[PDB]
């Protein structure tokens, strides 16, 4: 979608595995704020927003 | 707004809400 009319996607309920995006050099930037990039996997929250 | 979806004589059920 364009940067304006930005897309939400919403995450309930499922396992996924933040290491084989962050171990790609595939993403030209990857910049975590507030959470640590490395340690990741461990991090529990009820909702995610994309 | 859908937030889960899940698929898979006497019949006894017991539905309960606790603790979310």
């Amino acid at each position: 979608a364009s940067v304006y009319a930005w897309n939400r996607k919403r995450i309930s309920n499922c396992v996924a595995d933040y290491s084989v995006l962050y171990n790609s050099a595939s993403f030209s930037t990857f910049k975590c704020y507030g959470v640590s990039p490395t340690k990741l996997n461990d991090l529990c929250f009820t909702n995610v927003y994309a | 707004n859908c937030t889960f979806e899940y698929v898979s004589n006497l019949r006894e059920f017991v539905f309960k809400n606790i603790d979310g």
